[PDB]
């Protein structure tokens, strides 16, 4: 009794989901993670140095990330002290693809599962108008408003929906469940956050070289010299702050509106198993110098939370396109393609399945706020503490899809605000006369490498053994690979697998309840697959 | 129907840098794009719909006057099934509609060239646009590098609609973009001819601008425009003292590599 959705438009890849129903419910899902590339197997046999340039290239949309892991995993096998400069540099930057990131995230790429855009040509401008005052410390006046609904007003004058076009809002659909006023907010928002995140971006270019795809990074990490000069050390907060205005004064307020109208959510989505490495290291040995904590948390436990152990995690096969069935950690694995058609052998997508110690587990920022959340980090709890009020819920609530989706704006916030001691510290040191970026090493005749990044969508982990400066094997498991992906040979379903389950569908001819579930983990199948 | 002209944005095998450097132009904002400039008849990152009510969508859409921006380069493969979408191969999806575009655009050195996916061993036996679509008379003009830099593509396509089919290079590249090397127009020029440069990056020459031939650099074997236009209107990567890895060069990846050398 499957619906299938192939494909999941708004996401960054090709994702297939296959739904079976009973009764108003899902009853199965299955993530089909749709085209391969092979990065792991090109990479083999090429200097390690190169590996960061190829990998950056697992996906666009999440630039940097997969330099970063990679410059930190032969940083590993070289073992390298970077200028605590450079340090400051990498984090600097990764701040800012967390910012960029999810601000385009939530509106460009979430937005339109809750918004109904046209409902919004309804809606009363001075009405609407006077609602956002209410909602945030930003005076919108009531011309605003008026001109979107114009812009829009315009968007049938035309004939061409373009975007729109088969909508799944279009004339009405009983799961949109918004005042036309607040949609009218909302797209206002939309068409805004498309400028915004253009700065977001400038400011990554700074550091960074050019946005998107990052050129600023090297084993001893940085080279971008340049950037020290105070005249463009200011250039970037500047852009910095009025990006933080837009996500605090803005996307903060959207979020927890939407929120709002959309409580139920808050019962549906069942996942259990968090885990995250930690992000914003201080000392480039220590998860635990991360400004974001490191932890583990199994169920929904909030109370246990022990340490992370890369050890054990396995990615799997026998219900993904690849030789065999057998189970592999990092270290040891191994990527030869199969390719059985569809359901083939049972075989369904091109993700391998990471399983963690035996279990599933659902990275990103759910797992890293409960992770947060779990262990004192000050700027999370005051974070949550407001949106659990605001909404007035409990813990348990942020289990949910509505808990997955909200996680997301408070990581972008508990990273928008730090942002801030890094670029001072470092404007500190430059003032100093201390301009130390790059560090001199040498290949030792052989070695291992491993390097953890806390994607905006979860923990990346970049492994490298090397034998005479000369790869014999770079592969990588990417947070996606956790979320979205196959079962393992232990059959057990997946992240978003389970989340899918039981979730109710009014209408599977325009099933925005699959979207809406499958959009919260902000899947990126480029990236999963490699 | 009506307004602006179609385009049809096809997502094959790439990796959504393409696409995301897109949402960068400015002059011609994305949103007076995407609105007053163009109607995004199909774009798979934008779409309000998903699965069947957007395939609804191309078909109609692929029936007009519209152009089409093909990202990716496809997997040709052991059988070309290596991506599929709403179940059908990429090569497929792509011999439909190229072929009935007023005009056809590869967008980055994936779609046109062959990109990052068709370097040894080439697994996926992916290859570029116009290499795969040329016997169905597919003459795309290629807007290389990874990723390619908004004007490149926006001022080209505004081109079409405009002027004409541009002139382009041997390797298909817009002359208007792609004519000069990225040496050609490199402030650390000085220093080539003058014969400073660096020899490592943390080093007092790499620290006050020292040409990076040395380091690696292929500036001298790269078209662009980088060095002039640059990146979100603030840097490039030699700015940020970095060799430049020939990013837009048909071959890149196999070519110009190791790229910390020569
Ligand atoms: S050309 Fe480069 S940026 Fe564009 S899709 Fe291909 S790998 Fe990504
Ligand atoms: S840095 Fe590179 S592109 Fe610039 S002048 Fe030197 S060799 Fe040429
Ligand atoms: S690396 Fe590519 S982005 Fe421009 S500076 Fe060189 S052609
Ligand atoms: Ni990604």
């Amino acid at each position: 009794n499957k619906i299938v959705v192939d494909p999941i438009t708004r996401i960054e890849g090709h994702l297939r989901i296959e739904v079976e129903v009973e009764g108003g419910k899902i009853k199965n899902a299955w993530s089909m993670s749709t085209l391969f590339r092979g990065l792991e197997m090109i990479l083999k046999g090429r200097d390690p140095r190169d590996a960061q340039h190829f990998t950056q290239r697992a996906c666009g949309v999440c630039t940097y990330v997969h330099a970063l892991a990679s410059v930190r995993a032969v940083d590993n096998c070289v073992g390298v002290k970077i200028p605590e400069n450079a340090t400051l540099m990498r984090n600097l930057t990764m701040g800012a693809q967390y910012m960029h990131d999810h601000l385009v995230h939530f509106y460009h790429l979430h937005a339109l599962d809750w918004v109904n855009v046209a409902n919004a040509l309804n809606a009363d401008p001075a009405k609407a108008a006077r609602l956002a005052n209410d909602l945030s410390p930003r005076k919108t006046t009531t011309e605003s408003l008026k001109a979107v609904q114009a812009k829009v007003k315009a968007l049938v004058e035309s004939g061409q929906l373009g975007i729109f076009t088969n909508a799944y809002f279009l004339g009405g659909h009983p799961a949109y469940v918004l005042p036309a006023e607040v949609d009218l907010i909302a797209t206002a928002h939309y068409l805004e956050a498309l400028r915004v995140q253009v700065k977001a971006a400038r400011a990554m270019a700074i550091f960074g070289a050019k946005n998107p795809h990052t050129q600023f990074t090297v084993v001893g990490g940085c080279t971008n010299y340049d950037s020290l000069r105070p005249e463009r050390i200011a250039e970037f907060r500047k852009l910095y702050k009025e990006v933080r205005e837009f996500i605090e004064q803005v996307y903060i307020t959207d979020l927890l509106a939407v929120a709002g109208f959309y409580k139920n959510w808050a019962g549906i989505g069942k996942t259990s198993n968090f885990l995250t490495c930690g992000e914003f290291p201080t000392d480039e040995y220590d998860l635990n110098s991360r400004y974001t904590p490191q932890g583990v948390i199994w169920g929904n436990d909030l109370s246990k939370v022990d340490d992370f152990n890369p050890d054990l995690i396995e990615e799997h096969v026998k219900y993904s396109w690849y030789e065999g069935a057998d189970a592999h950690h990092p270290y040891k694995g191994v990527t030869k393609p199969k390719w059985t058609e569809f359901h083939g052998e049972d075989r369904y997508s091109w993700m391998k399945a990471p399983r963690y110690k035996g279990e599933a587990f659902e990275v990103g920022p759910l797992a890293s706020v409960l992770v947060a959340y779990a262990k004192k980090h000050e700027p999370t709890v005051k974070a949550v503490d407001l949106v659990l009020k605001t909404l007035g819920v409990g813990p348990e609530a942020l289990f949910s899809t509505l808990g997955r989706t909200a996680a997301r704006g408070i990581q972008c916030l508990t990273a928008a605000q730090e942002v801030e001691v890094w670029l001072d510290k470092l404007e500190a040191n430059v003032k100093a006369g201390k301009d130390d970026l790059y560090t001199d090493w040498q290949y030792p005749t052989e070695s291992q490498g491993v390097g953890f990044v806390n994607a905006p969508r979860g923990m990346l982990s970049h492994w490298i053994v090397q034998r005479g400066g000369k790869i014999e094997n770079f592969q990588h498991v990417v947070p996606s690979t956790w979320n979205l992906g196959p079962r393992c040979a232990e059959r057990k379903l997946s992240a978003v697998e389970q989340a899918l389950i039981g979730t109710p569908i009014a209408d599977p001819k325009r099933p925005v309840e699959i979207l809406r579930t499958v959009h919260s983990y902000d899947p990126c199948i480029a990236c999963g697959v490699h | 129907a009506k307004k602006r002209p179609s385009v049809v944005y096809l997502h094959n095998a790439e990796c959504t840098g393409c696409s995301e450097s897109l949402l960068r132009t400015v002059d011609p904002y994305v949103d007076e794009l995407i609105l007053d400039v163009i109607s995004m008849d199909y774009h798979e990152t934008l779409m309000a719909g998903a699965g069947h009510a957007v395939e609804e969508a191309l078909h109609e859409a692929i029936k007009g006057d519209f152009v089409c921006v093909i990202e990716g380069g496809i997997p040709m493969g052991d059988g070309g099934y290596w991506g599929k979408v709403g179940r059908r191969n990429m090569y497929d999806i792509c011999a439909e509609v190229a072929p009935k575009a007023k005009a056809v655009i590869a967008i980055g050195t994936c779609a046109t060239y062959g990109g990052v996916q068709a370097a040894k061993p080439n697994p996926t036996g992916t290859v570029g646009v116009n290499e795969a679509l040329g016997k169905l008379g597919v003459k795309a003009i290629n807007i290389a590098g990874c990723p390619p830099n908004p004007m490149n593509f926006v001022g080209t396509v505004v081109h079409l609609l405009t002027k004409g089919m541009p002139e382009l290079d041997k390797q298909g590249r817009p002359v208007m973009f792609f004519g000069e090397t990225v040496h050609d127009n490199c402030p650390r020029l000085k220093h080539f001819e003058a014969g400073e440069f660096a020899t490592s990056f943390g080093s007092p020459e790499a620290k006050k601008g020292y040409c990076l031939y040395e380091l690696g650099c292929k500036g001298p074997d790269t078209y662009n425009n980088c060095p002039k236009q640059l990146f979100n209107q603030v840097n490039w990567p030699v700015q940020a003292g970095h060799p430049c890895i020939a990013c837009s060069e048909p071959n890149f990846w196999d070519l110009y590599s190791p790229f910390y050398s020569a």
